[PDB]
């Protein structure tokens, strides 16, 4: 018995409304359970049996369907809503969950605020190398980062990772560290961190000197 | 008001063996049946086994079948997750949840386990300092190298709480790395000291870092 849910990602602006759809392989009658899961947190049920909405959960959530085919529907999304959403079934053995939707807020378009930082005296010591490169509170999430070793692009050794969705303001975070060995680091005079973000035709540029 | 609190786990070795428990408030924990429910690295829900309210009526996810064992204490309120034969497909967040009939109405907060045959190793903490003139100035610390997941990072031992941001564990070569900022008033640093916290329950570590200047 598989559970198919789409779309997998969404993306809406506050006041806009959304549907999530949930598919059985087979009719599950109204055996159909939906969830909402925040970053750093535990799933909770929205949702029971389809339609039956619990206790402290917004009238703006509305479930339905039967069958095969059954629906989450969100009225005027707020901020509160981003996260993951799950539908389960308890229909057969085992019970299975759908794929999950990831929940986005559409917010202003926000430049990311970019800081460059050459490696510790402590990381060389143990013959290490890494420049940190931290891209702050910018929105859309799509970003592109670059990294210029005296101006030749380089991706080995480079690794990202982005926030969630930050709570309180919608905006995203990412943090890419470009790690090398202290004798190639040594090798080289200019490390700068590239960003290409919509906010900017030009991209953002930090450097870094080991000559200076 | 219903409290779940599971424990238990961490890092075991492929085909090792490791017992959850899950202790349980504020409900008749005899009169609900039980749930072991895993989230994956990929984010998604996987339910493992249920037990029921009575504790006679034992059900598992078929690839989890003849290796674990879903068993309960009403007496004690504390429910288990025997698990043998652990495989890398195993490694996930495991939490205990409290039935509605089908649905899963209650979770508890999540109890790590990780499936590798690489070594538990603590991290190595370091300063990200500026290198050598704004309202505002962005310190860091970089937390490389450790194993298994989770660490904590606070600044000034929690004092520090605006601009700080913590960034998910990237996973390369059996070792995890990420990455902690903090912004700051230019006015207040160095002239007032930022450290940074690290906290490594696997290896019972705990590092504080100063960010002095460059």
């Amino acid at each position: 018995l598989v559970m198919t849910q789409t779309p997998a990602t969404l993306s809406v602006t506050p006041g806009d409304s959304v549907s999530l759809s949930c598919r059985a392989s087979q009719s599950i009658s109204n055996h159909l359970h939906w969830y909402q899961q925040k970053s750093h947190e535990s799933p909770r049920l929205l949702i029971k049996y389809a339609s039956q909405s619990i206790s402290g959960i917004p009238s703006r959530f509305s479930g339905s369907g039967s069958g095969t085919d059954f629906t989450l529907s969100i009225n005027s999304v707020e901020t509160e809503d981003f996260g993951m959403y799950f539908c389960q079934q308890s229909n057969s053995w085992p019970h299975t969950f759908g794929g999950g939707t990831k929940l986005e807020i559409k917010r202003a378009d926000a430049a990311p605020t970019v800081s460059i930082f050459p490696p510790s005296s402590e990381q060389l010591t143990s013959g290490g190398a890494s420049v940190v490169c931290f891209l702050n509170n910018f929105y859309p999430k799509d970003i592109n980062v670059k990294w210029k070793i005296d101006g030749s692009e380089r991706q080995n050794g480079v690794l990202n990772s982005w926030t969630d969705q930050d709570s309180k303001d919608s905006t995203y975070s990412m943090s890419s560290t470009l790690t090398l060995t202290k004798d190639e680091y040594e090798r080289h005079n200019s490390y700068t961190c590239e960003a290409t973000h919509k906010t900017s035709t030009s991209p953002i540029v930090k450097s870094f000197n080991r000559n200076e | 008001e219903v409290q779940l609190e599971e424990s238990g786990g961490g890092l075991v070795k492929p085909g090792g063996s490791l017992k959850l428990s899950c202790a349980a408030s504020g409900f008749a924990f005899s009169s609900y049946d039980m749930s072991w429910v895993r989230q994956i690295p990929e984010k998604r829900l996987e339910w493992v086994a249920k037990v029921s309210s009575g504790g006679g009526s034992t059900y598992y996810l078929d690839t989890v079948q003849g290796r674990f064992t879903i068993s309960r204490d009403n007496a004690k309120n504390t429910l288990y997750l025997q698990m043998s034969s652990l495989n890398s497909e195993d490694t996930a967040m495991y939490y205990c949840a409290r039935h509605n009939y089908g649905s899963f109405a209650y979770w508890g907060q999540g109890t790590l386990v990780t499936v590798s045959a690489a070594k538990t190793t603590p991290p190595s903490v370091y300063p990200l300092a500026p290198g050598s003139t704004n309202s505002m100035v962005t310190l860091g610390c970089l937390v490389k190298g450790y194993f298994p997941e989770p660490v904590t990072v606070t600044w000034n031992s929690g004092s520090l709480s605006s601009g700080v941001h913590t960034f998910p564990a990237v996973l390369q070569s059996d070792l995890y790395t990420l990455s902690s900022s903090v912004t700051v008033p230019s006015s207040t640093w160095p002239s007032e000291t930022v450290t940074c916290n690290v906290a490594h329950p696997a290896s019972s570590t705990k590092v504080d870092k100063k960010i002095v200047p460059r």
